[PDB]
RNA sequence: GACGGGGAAUCAGGGUUCGAUUCCGGAGAGGGAGCCUGAGAAACGGCUACCACAUCCAAGGAAGGCAGCAGGCGCGCAAAUUACCCACUCCCGACCCGGGGAGGUAGUGACGAAAAAUAACAAUACAGGACUCUUUCGAGGCCCUGUAAUUGGAAUGAGUCCACUUUAAAUCCUUUAACGAGGAUCCAUUGGAGGGCAAGUCUGGUGCCAGCAGCCGCGGUAAUUCCAGCUCCAAUAGCGUAUA
């Protein structure tokens, strides 16, 4: 019984995506996770359930309403091109090197201590 | 006796009694409700000088 | 250089005399009749009434046919008639000064629930509001100091997720029902 | 006022400034002598080491003596005289111990029947006198 | 005990005080002095000499400036993490791609500001109250008002706790299932009770002693002011004290 109504629909030919504001009605239950929102927007808009990228869902005080943002892309190449990396990591197609800032800064300073070919050697 | 100006004499020789275990006191909105009730709707029309809340003459 | 606001103000003004008699008498009468918690609330209502009266006085010292006077005076009058403390027959600049603290405290949500006819007493009304039982236009209110408008008075009813307006029962009903099932089984 | 001319403002300002300097509270509040003679140095509280204990006597209306200690501060080196307020709180203080002194009520003025004392002891051995007097905290042994 | 201004507190009307402090301008990187490069520096996370301070050393020499972000010593009445990230705001560079303690995030946090729990209802208990009467007794007590550890059923919240949401990844808020209150021990404190100034000619103890007291003054062997219990009063998650 979880319905979805759209709001502020506007499409971009220059971003190859359609931005809209999602209003989710889920009375009597908890906040619904984003993946059923992705399949329901895939069902209503007749699109594959992998180019829809939703975020920013805040539940109103009282329970029953949830307002959030969501985009519908044309294809996977456009979804890979102009997006932030963390949404792609949430959907599981991007991963970053597991190093902290302190190790990188210390390695940069230690590499700055020497010159030449040994700059790559001291950085391990 | 000892000395005249002994430091902490009276508090040192004061009798020691214990507190009495009592019911807890309401605080917050119900305290003001009880005060309003006892001061304004449980009163009787009297004359002369109004009696104090702690009058034990 | 951080991106904050740092904008805040006090909503009440303490009286000059700390230990008077008659002032404490009408403050206690107001607290007991409207079911308030402390003197800070009635001092807050007195402060906002004093601010409204001060604005009305400084606009009443002014002359007629001044466009900014007509404009923000009509703004003040439409606010005072939409909040529920003024009538259409008294839409004048001097009639703001004839207002009382009873008119501002009568539009409080607590006394509106008490006089609407779904609460036993005003303290029961505050307990009923504080325990999430009512709603105002498809939106529950958890606080008693919700000053309602004239166009939103006829929409106050029990909330859907409450045992009083039809819904799931509370915890002592379910606990006693489970105890009865255990004793009968 | 006396000068009522339209071009009389310098004279009024100079006369008001002279009569403002010719005052009492503005006189103590604007020279450096009244703040330099203050042992606190424009401070609310101060620390120092207790040297000895003195029993200072009351005035002529009443017959009692006042239990008092003498404090040598560290921020300036001055020696002051500070009253231990409550009943029996002198026994919590010994020699060569640090205390936190404060004002005694009338901004550098002898209060009550105690002559020549303008300070009081608030804390002793980094714990307050009220907590030791009410039996909440204990002196660290 | 002076960085200036936009401003802040108090405020009938005029006035008084503050402004080190996130915005604008100016000055400095121990203090003076001199200079290279560059469009723009008398630059100090650039250089060169002085003094003060100061690190390493095989004793010939070499290397410095946290009034940047954390942290330490000293000082004083007085002031926080030797955390995470470039996602948001922008900045620099050959440049959609790199970097940024600028900044954002959380921790510490009773400077302060806003909202707001610590209970409500029902029948008996028992003090009255309005209506013709019973003149003044009882009653109709159908209609109340109140509180006594008499009793029983409904309630929601702190806290524990699947999940979901938020987020660079979390945490906090909100949503939500399983638990979760009768003396609902899941127990609200801070200052007072002679006057100013709201509130005991109460009880017991010391007896111009101890002490209280911002000011008058209170204590002398019957204390309304001391020291303890009861009761009461002012504000309430807040209250008292010292200094401008």
């Amino acid at each position: 019984t979880v319905t979805i109504r759209t709001r502020k629909f506007m499409t971009n030919r220059l971003l190859q995506r359609k931005q809209m504001v999602i209003d989710v009605l889920h009375p009597g239950k908890a906040t619904v996770p984003k993946t059923e929102i992705r399949e329901k927007l895939a069902k209503m808009y007749k699109t594959t359930p992998d180019v829809i990228f939703v975020f920013g869902f805040r539940t109103h005080f009282g329970g029953g309403k949830t307002t959030g943002f969501g985009m519908i892309y044309d294809s996977l190449d456009y979804a890979k091109k102009n997006e932030p990396k963390h949404r792609l990591a949430r959907h599981g197609l991007y991963e970053k090197k597991k190093t902290s800032r302190k190790q990188r800064k210390e390695r940069k300073n230690r590499m700055k201590k020497v010159r030449g070919t040994a700059k790559a050697n001291v950085g391990a | 006796h000892g000395s005249l100006a002994r430091v902490g004499k009276v508090r040192g020789q004061t009798l020691k009694v214990a507190k009495q275990e009592k019911k807890k006191k309401r605080t917050g909105r119900a305290k003001r409700r009880m005060q309003y009730n006892r001061r304004f709707v449980n009163v009787v029309p009297t004359f002369g000088k109004k009696k104090g809340p702690n009058a034990n003459s | 250089p951080v991106a904050r606001s740092w904008v805040c103000r006090k909503t009440y003004v303490t009286p000059r005399r700390p230990f008077e008699k008659s002032r404490l008498d009408q403050e206690l009468k107001l607290i007991g009749e409207y079911g308030l918690r402390n003197k800070r609330e009635v001092w807050r209502v007195k402060f906002t009434l004093a601010k409204i009266r001060k604005a009305a006085r400084e606009l009443l010292t002014l002359d007629e046919k001044d466009p900014r006077r007509l404009f923000e005076g009509n703004a003040l009058l439409r606010r005072l008639v939409r909040i529920g403390v003024l009538d259409e027959g008294k839409m004048k600049l001097d009639y703001i000064l004839g207002l009382k603290i009873e008119d501002f405290l009568e539009r409080r949500l607590q006394t509106q629930v008490f006089k609407l006819g779904l609460a036993k007493s005003i303290h029961h009304a505050r307990v009923l509001i504080r325990q999430r039982h009512i709603r105002v236009r498809k939106q529950v209110v958890n606080i008693p100091s919700f000053i309602v408008r004239l166009d939103s008075q006829k929409h106050i009813d029990f909330s859907l997720r409450s045992p009083y307006g039809g819904g799931r029962p509370g915890r002592v009903k379910r606990k006693n029902a489970k105890k009865g099932q255990g004793g009968a089984g | 006022g006396k000068c009522r001319g339209l071009r009389t403002a310098r004279k009024l300002r100079s006369h008001r400034r002279d009569q403002k300097w010719h005052d009492k509270q503005y006189k103590k509040a604007h020279l450096g002598t009244a703040l330099k003679a203050n042992p606190f140095g424009g401070a609310s509280h101060a620390k120092g080491i207790v040297l000895e204990k003195v029993g200072v006597e009351a005035k002529q209306p009443n017959s009692a003596i006042r239990k008092c200690v003498r404090v040598q501060l560290i921020k300036n080196g001055k020696k002051i005289t500070a009253f231990v307020p409550n009943d029996g709180c002198l026994n919590f203080i010994e020699e060569n111990d640090e205390v936190l002194v404060a004002g005694f009520g009338r901004k550098g003025h002898a209060v009550g029947d105690i002559p020549g004392v303008r300070f009081k002891v608030v804390k002793v051995a980094n714990v307050s006198l009220l907590a030791l007097y009410k039996g909440k905290k204990e002196r660290p042994r």
